[PDB]
């Protein structure tokens, strides 16, 4: 498997790979590297899917080494009216989109984060890609 | 056989294979043939030959530099096309020739630049037409759109479109009959000259983030006038650069159209006020707010004329106020804020639903909290504490009720729903209920479906709580840790058809309290740990029992008891999944399944 | 057993006994009557207790026409500085007292509600008295 | 035997018996005699003879009209007497004559007129003197109370002691050392004389329900001046008649006084600002309110000097905000209005106090919500909906967490506890947790007593979760719904002495678990249903082990398994009541101790 850096910052070394047999590419970038201590960004995407990002949602599976979290569900958007504009999209539209984020008020213990993510969406629900994340984490 | 098979000889679907040609090996009759992300550069007159009778096609991303004349000829019944991605710098006119029943038409992020040089001139039946992602400088409908009927969606997003003239849409004029759901957002616009909207008339309308600041805003509204849309969607995306301002000065002059549904969805501002706002938004029938937050706000009583209300995903400092004299429907549903409820005043309202909200009440229900006197639909599930203080009083009308998951209190210090007579559904489930009176359900002469699935009972006792309610067909008393039945308990229940006791804690299978259920359909004791009986007295079922699951749950397969296997093994015409009940106390006789087994003594 | 009747009111007949084997004599009054649909009114003691009335509370077993509800236990009056003044009182101390209720908003069914009234006080925490009320209630 | 015996040859009480003199039968060594509600119309001189040694004595409703002369003498070591409610015409002068060691004198409700006919000057001792409820009309202090010292209490309420002048504390002047509790509730007063109260000191002075009007208790506020009082306490009773008014004018003049503490009990009105009230009350070190309903107060934020704040059983509309530089201790308790929780400042407060409110959080617990840093100790129990978006972070000084019976959320997504290395104390019960993570206790290395009782596991299975917890010495797991443990979960526990698990759903009893718990002395596994076993294998518990609660479960006295009883039975010097433990299973063997059956077989 081939590893995908992203960023590095004080405290954080981000990276990602691919799950399963998809190995559709993707454009992820974040300005500045977040910080496991509360930060605020930008987060800027380019992709093109290869079905309709209608009521999208992700599956979070979450590992603080080695002890798994229960599974997170995230509906990113819902059914109509919806806030971001790039979930009109449809296969072969290219997305090129820009994200803001911000977070704080949380201590982690130093290790290893592992999140899996599964990205869901169209008519019939099925999966659109799976990416595996890697953050090492050494405060100071 | 490259092309993965989806259906057998229906459906095909190969994306992704480097195709460079339409595949010859696919059956003769097939319909929605999937072909994407395969590279064709160029497409040739009668290239799909081998398909005479089609239903759907798709070419997305499939890098198309020309459509020659005489394509798709030989194709009928073909009611959809897909050519999204696909460079087009060269559509040969004639292109489209035979389609005799065409309806769907995307033809998105094609380097289009202008409608009038498009050769869907011929084409009817065509219903839909998405053209958004392109290169179109213009809102100018060409004169061919007179031919083109049956037209119901246009949708011309994300272009650049920046100025509106009187002399665009002089067609549509010579429409008697016209249902035009249009669609321009994100088109950077900066003029519309007054009297191009007029005597025209729209069924939606959709503007959102096409306003750069709020004065702009105001002229291009003012250019809107004698617009007549029947439903108007406003506002902007996170995901783009947002209005710096928005007071009471804005989103006047919409009072020259004739609206009659209103949506504004995101605002990024902190609305503080709501009316001097939303003034000449009255009459609407319909009115909707999503994803606004208008949290510092004091004057929400004021006499709107509006049928339907809906506040999705909103922030609040305090529950508003509501004063309403015609609202017939109101949601309230995934706001965030405020977490308390406050009386309201709606004489003629007869559906609610505040559920996802996590809010809480006190003294929850009774017709003085939602001035009300015909409700139908109560929905207060997912909140945070509901205190009981009162029986349903004034709400004697009330079909639907639904609690589940919320935290309720005070629910067994007397007969909580004692005035419901007409209540048909009732959802107590996952609430923290500690049921301790023997007539909790008292008053529910016509309930039919009763969920409580997650509330314990007093010492894991099941009392003759079921009585008078004679017509339940649906009881579900499940992951209550129930260890014991009274021997009358499911008496006068002679409707009952599913009847659900599963993850229980149970040890013996008695017959005796289910002797007379004469409509009993489906028993399930599943997730139990079913040992052994009371005694060998374990009568037949009555006779309606079609299904009985017993799966999952611990057996003892020695000689003790044997005659228990005995008696299970006798009837395998009611039983569910036989290859998951098994034995587990002999630790030599494990994963056995229970009526294979041929043991001695 | 000797009954002593209180009220009469359009709904309610009250009335009560003694529990145990103490018969010590109160007298109670309620003016107007209770009406069991939301009522207000005063309600007047005098009484000579056998013990201190600190830290009085009462045990209140009810009965709806046969079926039991839970125990409820009420707190009358609280450790130091208490809301009413008659609950410093001290063995052989008279007490000549009114308080004021109020209640409105549960609908009750007929029957014969019964309610079994234990006053609990003192440093040792004993009883004071025991007495048996019973309500009919026939609406209209 | 007509009095009854309470303690042997101790105590003997007999009330209500209709005696008419002292009982001879009584022994002759006795303390404590309790003789009240008998009729003895009159007491005559050494009447209590039989009794030469004697504590306290109770003559209550004892109706006497007259006392003689010389009654008591032979009588020393009486340290109580109890004279409620004898109507006395006629108290011979001389009474309590010999009495060398008396320190409580009772006398309510006699018909005391007045305090210098009252033969108590001769009395020393004597600490407490409680004349309540009787018909004194002037507050003038005689001559023998200078002779009369070490008297600590002073209760004279409800008489009718309408005025105060300067000349009465004439005495009182000649006391050094002087503490005197003072009590005058109920009075009727209208007229305190200006210079009344003037060098005197008094340790607690009581003043409820003995004002008619807002300037009749004005008035009498500034007849009291320089009166310095280390404890204040004002307000009135429920019972009786209250003020119509209290404004920012009232309690004013208040400021010429010397508190130290402060108490407001039981406003009637419904108080609308606290500051311009309650304004010369700074500087106090204690301030408290009981029962006052101040809900519509805008600005609760201003600086006092108040080093100890309650509030107990008051209603209010919003939470309070607080800002207070020097407020060590704070108590809100038992409060019913509003239901929320907002910021506050206390930058020195070591003890926090919120149980019994009933009001929500959101984002509960960090530095930012309370605005100090070291504070030792946190009740948050009996509470609405507590939301956990932190883990305690700037409160690392923190060893006593209280939480039970409010309702956690979010607790098992993410280590909610990491900050917290200085914790002894956790409690965590009946909180509708469900433990989904190991990892939930990570950060406690120095808890010593965890309680979690009525909080489920996922799928009912106990994981490693008690590592790193290397001092607790108590673990309460008992009603949560347990059927297995994994082999190894109490490793690393070499401190545990007590561990409680029961009323789980257990069937069978493992030994390997603690096989390494060298400090265990309490195992218990009660209302479980413990029938079998995995095998034979049940070895020898740890040596320390020195009770076994196994009483209360089903049990199987049949062939099968009845190795297991005999292993039972092989131990006895460590079961509990074995009268407890019998058989279930088999319907002619029930109710028949394990221990006792001698079975085939
Ligand atoms: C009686 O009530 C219980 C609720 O405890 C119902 O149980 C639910 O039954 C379904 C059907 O087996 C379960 O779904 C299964 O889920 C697993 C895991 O996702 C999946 O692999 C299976 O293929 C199946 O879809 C479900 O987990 C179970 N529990 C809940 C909470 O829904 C039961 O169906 C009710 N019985 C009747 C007759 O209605
Ligand atoms: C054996 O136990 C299983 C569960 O342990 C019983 O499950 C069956 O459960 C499923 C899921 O609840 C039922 O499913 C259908 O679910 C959809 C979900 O949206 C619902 O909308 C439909 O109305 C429908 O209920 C399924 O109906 C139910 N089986 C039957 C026969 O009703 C199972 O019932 C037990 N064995 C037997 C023979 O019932
Ligand atoms: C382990 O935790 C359980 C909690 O479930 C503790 O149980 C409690 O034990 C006491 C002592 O037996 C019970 O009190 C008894 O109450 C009855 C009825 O009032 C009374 O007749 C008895 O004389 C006795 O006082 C109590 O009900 C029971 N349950 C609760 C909720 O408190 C148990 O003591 C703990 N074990 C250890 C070793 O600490
Ligand atoms: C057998 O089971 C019973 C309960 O089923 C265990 O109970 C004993 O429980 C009582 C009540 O919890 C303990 O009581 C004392 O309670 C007061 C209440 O305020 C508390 O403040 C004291 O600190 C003290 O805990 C009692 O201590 C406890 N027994 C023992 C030996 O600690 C009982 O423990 C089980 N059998 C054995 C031999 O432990
Ligand atoms: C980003 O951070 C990661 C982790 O700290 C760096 O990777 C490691 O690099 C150091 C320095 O060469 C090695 O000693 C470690 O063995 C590496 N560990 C792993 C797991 O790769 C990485 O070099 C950083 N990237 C940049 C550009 O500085
Ligand atoms: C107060 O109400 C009770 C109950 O309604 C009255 O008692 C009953 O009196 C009627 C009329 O004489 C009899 O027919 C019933 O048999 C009585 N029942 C019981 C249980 O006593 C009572 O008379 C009323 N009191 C007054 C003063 O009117
Ligand atoms: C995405 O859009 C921005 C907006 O101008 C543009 O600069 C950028 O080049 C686009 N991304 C790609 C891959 O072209
Ligand atoms: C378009 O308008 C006509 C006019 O009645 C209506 O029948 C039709 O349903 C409308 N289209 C849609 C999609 O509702
Ligand atoms: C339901 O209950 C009502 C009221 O008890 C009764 O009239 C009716 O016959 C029952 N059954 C049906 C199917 O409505
Ligand atoms: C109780 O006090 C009131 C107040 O004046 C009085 O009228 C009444 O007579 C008193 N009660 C008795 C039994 O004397
Ligand atoms: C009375 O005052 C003295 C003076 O120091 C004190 O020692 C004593 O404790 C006080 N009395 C009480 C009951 O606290
Ligand atoms: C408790 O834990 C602390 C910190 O781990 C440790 O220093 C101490 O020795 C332990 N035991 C006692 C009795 O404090």
């Amino acid at each position: 498997q081939k590893q995908y850096w992203v960023c590095n910052s004080s405290d954080a070394s981000i990276s990602y790979t691919y799950c399963d047999k998809m190995q559709y590419p993707i454009s992820i970038n974040v300005n500045p590297c977040i910080e496991l201590k509360g930060s605020k960004g930008l987060l800027h995407i380019f992709y093109i899917p290869r079905r309709d990002l209608k009521q999208l949602y992700f599956n979070l599976y979450i590992t603080v080494n080695t002890m798994n979290l229960p599974k997170r569900k995230e509906v990113i958007c819902r059914g109509s009216d919806d806030d971001y504009s790039f979930c009109r999209a449809l296969k072969g539209e290219t997305v090129n989109t820009t994200i803001s984020f911000s977070f704080k008020g949380i201590k982690f213990s130093k290790g290893k984060y592992k999140c899996v993510v599964e990205a869901i969406s169209g008519s019939p629900e099925e999966m659109l890609f799976c990416l595996e994340f890697v953050i090492l984490h050494q405060p100071n | 056989e490259p092309c993965v098979e989806v259906v057998p000889n229906i459906t095909y679907q190969c994306m992704e294979l480097n195709f460079y040609k339409i595949p010859d090996n696919l059956p003769f009759s097939t319909k929605n043939l999937d072909l994407s992300f395969n590279p064709l550069r160029h497409l040739g007159s009668y290239s799909f030959f081998s398909f005479p009778e089609l239903q759907v096609l798709d070419l997305s991303r499939c890098e198309i530099q020309t459509i020659e004349d005489g394509a798709y000829q030989s194709l009928s019944h073909l009611s959809t096309l897909i050519l999204t991605g696909n460079p087009i710098q060269s559509l040969a006119l004639g292109a489209f020739s035979g389609l005799s029943s065409l309806q769907k038409l995307v033809a998105v992020e094609t380097n289009l630049a202008s409608l009038e040089n498009f050769p869907i001139g011929h084409l009817k039946t065509l219903k839909e037409l998405n053209v958004a992602h392109n290169l179109i400088q213009s809102f100018k409908l060409p004169e061919y759109f007179s031919n083109l009927t049956n037209l119901e969606h246009l949708d011309l997003s994300s272009n650049k479109i920046q100025s509106i003239y009187c002399t665009d849409l002089r067609v549509l004029h010579q429409m008697p009959l016209l249902n035009l759901s249009l669609d321009l957002s994100l088109n950077p616009m900066n003029f519309i000259q007054p009297g191009a909207f007029k005597e025209i008339r729209l069924h939606k309308l959709t503007l959102r983030n096409n306003f750069d600041s709020l004065n702009v805003m105001k002229t291009c509204i003012q250019g809107l006038a004698g617009l007549e849309v029947h439903r108007l969607v406003l506002g902007e995306f996170r995901n783009e650069g947002n209005l710096e301002k928005f007071d009471k000065s804005a989103l006047e002059g919409l009072c020259n159209l004739t609206i009659e549904e209103f949506r504004l969805a995101y605002l990024d501002y902190y609305l503080d006020d709501i009316i001097d706002l939303f003034n000449c938004l009255t009459n609407v029938s319909s009115f909707s707010l999503v994803s606004v937050t208008i949290e510092r706000v004091k004057d929400f009583s004021y006499n709107f004329g509006w049928q339907h209300l809906e506040l999705v995903n909103c922030k609040f400092g305090q529950f508003p106020t509501l004063k309403l004299k015609s609202l017939k429907r109101l949601t309230f549903t995934s706001n965030k804020g405020g977490n308390a409820f406050s009386e309201v005043d709606l004489p003629s309202l007869e559906f609610l639903d505040l559920s996802r909200n996590g809010l809480s009440f006190k003294g929850c229900c009774s017709q003085s909290d939602f001035g009300t006197t015909s409700l139908k639909y109560l929905d207060l599930s997912f909140n945070g504490v509901i205190t009981m203080s009162s029986n349903f009083l004034g709400l004697e009308q009330l079909e639907h009720l639904d609690f589940q998951h919320s935290n309720l209190k005070q629910m067994s210090e007397f007969s909580v729903f004692l005035s419901l007579r007409n209540l048909i559904y009732l959802d107590i489930s996952h609430t923290h209920t500690r049921v301790a009176f023997n007539g909790i359900f008292n008053g529910l002469s016509s309930l039919e479906v009763l969920k409580m699935a997650g509330n314990s009972f007093q010492e894991n006792f099941l009392p003759d709580i079921f009585t008078e309610l004679r017509n339940l067909t649906f009881l579900d008393l499940s992951q209550c840790q129930l260890e014991q039945l009274s021997p009358t308990a499911f008496n006068s229940l002679s409707s009952l058809q599913v009847l659900n006791m599963s993850h229980n804690n149970f040890f013996s299978l008695d017959t005796f309290p289910y002797k007379c259920l004469n409509s009993l359909q489906v028993l399930d004791y599943s997730l139990n740990h079913i040992m052994t009986s009371k005694k060998q007295e374990l009568q037949h079922f009555p006779s309606s029992l079609a299904f009985l699951n017993l799966t999952q749950n611990d057996f003892a397969c020695t000689c003790e008891h044997q005659s228990f296997l005995q008696w299970i093994k006798d009837q395998r015409q009611l039983l569910v999944e036989v290859e998951r009940m098994e034995c587990a106390t002999p630790s030599d006789k494990q994963g056995m399944p229970v009526l294979s087994l041929n043991i001695t003594c």
